RNA sequence: UAGCUAGUAGGUGGGGUAACGGCUCACCUAGGCGACGAUCCCUAGCUGGUCUGAGAGGAUGACCAGCCACACUGGAACUGA
RNA sequence: CCCGCAGAAGAAGCACCGGCUAACUCCGUGCCAGCAGCCGCGGUAAUACGGAGGGUGCAAGCGUUAAUCGGAAUUACUGGGCGUAAAGCGCACGCAGGCGGUUUGUUAAGUCAGAUGUGAAAUCCCCGGGCUCAACCUGGGAACUGCAUCUGAUACUGGCAA
């Protein structure tokens, strides 16, 4: 399924921003970023190992859009291949196609990016693709597809996204609306706020 | 009664180092030789010597390195009421390779780094650390 | 009579055979004694859709293993390349 | 080059035919130490050549009656 | 640099004519990440006053433990009155597999990637003494071959 | 512990021992009620329980506890009793499932719903 | 569950089965199994496998495959490779 | 399987919130009604009962119950104990059995190495491929720790002789 509830709230339950919006307003211009959400917020949550653990885990949930599910399936993946575990994950779900998506600058929003491959408005080496959760390999090709390639939403993405930091391992033609994926995205490539080796050790309990 | 003098053997060495004694004697045997010949090449033994001719004792120098013992550790894997006989593929690894598995083969006695690259089995007789 | 025939395996619509000898009393993905070659009446191209072992087949047909219609057909599909 | 087995002998009251305390060294499959299970067979004794205690060979061949199976080819350390 | 650590708070109960009188123990660690790593342990009338005892007695009688890049050498046991504490190096990845106060003195002794089992009593600070043992009796490959009169690529 | 005891006797397990023998390994059994009562707990509770008699197909007669705030039981009832001790009642050991084929829902409840048998409400 | 077995163990000679064989018969030996558990009681189809467990191990054998037994119950025989 | 029609329209619920275990306030009650897996709660301010708000965990599933394993190193071969928690027969002799000082020679059974046959296929795993991805199917390989035979090695145990 897909979570329909609140982002703000989320990105306020994990204490920091989850890029869960377009990012054209500040996150503190639009809610309270520092004060949970409920009656009892105003006060920094007192957590223990296994709460510290169970919140780095939600937070590349939430990020990524996986339920729990899928996503323990992902961590048996990771496990299963070789190297480290925590790495491999991450590679993985920068992998789906939403999320390459969302880094070429297709979609605005990560959830933007879910309903154009649901609505089919993506295709990968000239054939569509229907799945939010596709498995991207390195030298493959995403374009945009004619029909709803004069989408205001899918060029203010690019607008956004030229706004924001570019992949390195990703190629993207904003004139033609295409973009290539080069080579597996590595642990230096990704962002340093996600400690994964609070994941292994509670997958791992 | 006496059924295991290579048991007494270590158990003697170990002794010795827990009292810092210099030198260990006992009675001699083809096997002890054999097992301090290892041990000497290893290292964890300074020197042995055999003397007699009906009777031989054999006498052992132990090393002390920095006012400690060497030998921290030391087993018998195979004893009389348990014989322990393992093949190549299988061969244990003490201390991840810090330590020594004594292992007898159908060549002689050697350690488990040696008769894996030699590809023969055999029995284990103790393990040194 | 020692035949060789067609065991059907794979999901549902999407069938794949495999080229078996067998006793012809014995049921079609029951029991059988050697393996030769499969079948995808639904493999797309650059896949193989047939790897028949010639050698082993006529190693059986000497012995008396007879050749169904279909073993028959691709045998000869296989012969045409 | 035949197949055979070297064990002990315990009877010879049955008219022409003996029995073999056939020993071997089995080690158990859980803790790893080594047992005697020994195993006791019929063995045809023709001529009967054998005796108590004695050492002997046998081969398996058709079977001679209900509990035979087994024939022997020589006797060994004919031992009193 | 330090990062310190609260493992366990308890409670303890004193009697007089009076009638009970209530004493609260700490137990802390420091590391640095690095193979410096201490434990104390403190008692005072306060929580605070507890805690700041233990961090004085624990950043003294430090100790001093070898990795070979963020594990351990080698598999090494641990003994003390009734805690027996096993740990065994593993790849990087895996993590730190333990649980108590052993997760506790590892994280802050710089071990990255570890296997760890309990066997016997799980009190604290008998667990806390075997695991500073355990990591104080393992050797390293350059220390076994000063004492072995060989060299280490000899060794293996 | 020694290898050549424990070759001659082995080691057994020692036998577990279900504490939910009634139901003969069946999550879920029906029963017809025979005594509905008022019963008092052990120190340190005071309270009154209803507590049902229940005679199962299989022949067992046994007693199970009824939760919810008030029920219609009453004798010559059918039940379906489920498993699940009550500890500050020494001598009942099952549990009834509400909403059962004669069993009535709890009223006036909306949270731990399911656990009563109570339909969702209408809004 | 500490004693069981008299066609019972074996041998000789007939008979019998597609075939060896107390499979059966006539006679002669008093033997045979059993503490490495004979006999008796209860439960249970077996295996490749499945679940859990890092691992040795523990539980189990539904669906896929192989082997065995049965077709209301207890026995019987014919045709037939 | 593909292409047009119109319109967010026809599509989210369950459990829990004292600690174990992530998530708190208010109102009715008063050892009564009641919750419960353990510690336990309730005897007028109950974060533990019932309801409301809020929050947390999952998701077309969510909870409860029955069974197995794990944690249980709590049957411990790997991997435990018997002075005081449970554990040394009241003490001796001794059959079977278990183990056994030292040297040489030989046999080569256990053990060690290689080879052959087999260990069905299916299943686990590795490298790939195809159903719009996955589940699913499928190609090859490894594995099936075993067993039987042969060729040998002789350090150890055992068989024999001195
Ligand atoms: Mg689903
Ligand atoms: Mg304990
Ligand atoms: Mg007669
Ligand atoms: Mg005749
Ligand atoms: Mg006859
Ligand atoms: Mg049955
Ligand atoms: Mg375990
Ligand atoms: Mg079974
Ligand atoms: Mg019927
Ligand atoms: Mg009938
Ligand atoms: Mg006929
Ligand atoms: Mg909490
Ligand atoms: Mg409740
Ligand atoms: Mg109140
Ligand atoms: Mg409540
Ligand atoms: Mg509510
Ligand atoms: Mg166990
Ligand atoms: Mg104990
Ligand atoms: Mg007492
Ligand atoms: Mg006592
Ligand atoms: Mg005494
Ligand atoms: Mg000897
Ligand atoms: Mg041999
Ligand atoms: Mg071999
Ligand atoms: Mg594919
Ligand atoms: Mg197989
Ligand atoms: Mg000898
Ligand atoms: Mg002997």
């Amino acid at each position: 399924a897909r979570y329909l509830g609140p982002k703000l709230k989320l990105s306020r339950r994990e204490g920091t921003d989850l890029f869960l919006k377009s990012g054209v307003r500040a996150i503190d211009t639009k809610c309270k970023i520092e004060q949970a959400p409920g009656q009892h917020g105003a006060r920094k949550p007192r957590l223990s190992d296994y709460g510290v653990q169970l919140r780095e885990k939600q937070k590349v949930r939430r990020i990524y859009g996986v339920l729990e599910r899928q996503f323990r399936n992902y961590y048996k993946e990771a496990a299963r291949l070789k190297g480290n575990t925590g790495e491999n994950l991450l590679a993985l779900l920068e992998g789906r196609l939403d999320n390459v998506v969302y880094r070429m600058g297709f979609g605005a929003t990560r959830a933007e990016a879910r309903q154009l491959v649901s609505h089919k408005a993506i295709m990968v080496n000239g054939r569509v693709v229907n799945i939010a959760s596709y498995q991207v390999s390195p030298n493959d090709v995403v374009s945009i597809r004619e029909k709803a390639k004069k989408q205001s939403r899918v060029k203010a993405a690019l607008e956004l996204a030229e706004q924001r930091e570019k992949p390195t391992w990703l190629e993207v033609d904003a004139g033609k609306m295409e973009g290539t994926f080069k080579r597996k995205p590595e642990r230096s490539d990704l962002s340093a706020d996600i400690n994964e080796h609070l994941i292994v050790e509670l997958y791992s309990k | 009664s006496m059924q295991d003098p290579i048991a007494d053997m270590l158990t003697r060495i170990r002794n010795g180092q827990a009292a810092n004694k210099a030198a260990v004697t006992m009675p001699s045997s083809k096997l002890k030789v054999a097992i301090a010949n290892v041990l000497k090449e290893e290292g964890f033994i300074e020197d042995f010597k055999v003397e007699g001719d009906t009777k031989p004792e054999l006498e052992l120098t132990l090393k002390y390195f920095q006012g400690k013992a060497v030998v921290e550790s030391i087993q018998r894997v195979s004893r009389p009421g348990l014989r322990i006989y393992k093949r190549k593929d299988e061969l244990p690894k003490v201390m991840a390779g810090l330590g020594i598995a004594v292992v007898s083969t159908s060549k002689g006695v050697m350690t488990d780094r040696a008769a894996r690259q030699a590809g023969l089995g055999g029995e284990i007789i103790c393990y040194v650390a | 009579m020692v035949t060789i025939r067609l065991a059907r395996h794979g999901a549902k619509k999407r069938p794949f055979y495999q080229v078996v000898v067998a006793d012809s009393r014995n049921a079609r993905n029951g029991r059988f004694i050697e393996r030769v070659g499969f079948f995808n009446p639904i493999a797309s191209e650059k896949e193989e859709g047939t790897r028949l072992d010639l050698d082993r087949i006529a190693h059986w047909v000497g012995q008396g293993a007879t050749i169904s219609d279909r073993v028959a057909a691709l045998i000869k599909e296989v012969n045409k390349a | 080059k035949i197949r055979t087995l070297q064990g002990r002998v315990v009877s010879d009251k049955m008219e022409k035919s003996i029995v073999v305390a056939i020993e071997r060294f089995v080690k158990h499959p859980i803790y790893g130490k080594f047992i005697k299970r020994t195993t006791k067979l019929h063995v045809h004794d023709e001529n009967n050549e054998c005796g108590i205690g004695d050492v002997v060979e046998i081969r398996e061949c058709r079977p001679l009656s209900k509990t035979k199976s087994w024939t022997l080819v020589r006797v060994v350390e004919k031992a009193v | 640099e330090l990062q310190e650590k609260l493992i366990a708070v308890n409670r303890v109960s004193k009697t007089v004519k009076g009638g009970r009188i209530f004493s609260f123990t700490a137990l802390t660690v420091v590391g640095d990440g690095n193979g410096r790593v201490g434990f104390g342990y403190g008692k005072a009338r306060e929580v605070p006053a507890a805690i700041q005892k233990a961090m004085e007695k624990a950043r003294r009688n430090m100790i001093n433990v070898a990795l070979n890049n963020g594990t351990l050498q080698h598999p090494v046991k641990g003994v003390h009155t009734g805690s027996r504490v096993f740990m065994q190096p593993a790849s990087e990845g895996t993590g730190i597999i333990a649980g108590g106060a052993m997760r506790a003195v590892l994280e802050v002794a710089g071990v990255h990637n570890v296997l760890a089992k309990a066997y016997g009593s799980t009190n604290p600070i008998n667990v806390v003494r075997a695991t500073i043992d355990g990591l104080e009796n393992m050797n390293s490959p350059e220390m076994v071959a000063a004492k072995r009169g060989k060299s280490v690529e000899e060794i293996l | 512990a020694t290898v050549n005891q424990l070759v001659r006797k082995p080691r057994a397990r020692k036998v577990a021992k279900s504490n939910v023998p009634a139901l003969e390994a069946c999550p879920q059994k029906r029963g017809v009620c025979t005594r509905v009562y008022t019963t008092t707990p052990k120190k340190p509770n005071s309270a009154l329980r209803k507590v049902c008699r229940v005679r199962l197909t299989n022949g067992f007669e046994v007693t199970s506890y009824i939760g919810g705030e008030g029920h219609n039981l009453q004798e010559h009832s059918v039940i379906l009793i489920r498993g699940g001790r009550v500890k500050d009642l020494p001598g009942v050991r099952y549990h009834t499932v509400r909403g059962a084929l004669d069993c009535s829902g709890v009223k006036d409840r909306k949270q731990a719903r399911s656990k009563y048998g109570v339909k969702r409400p209408k809004a």
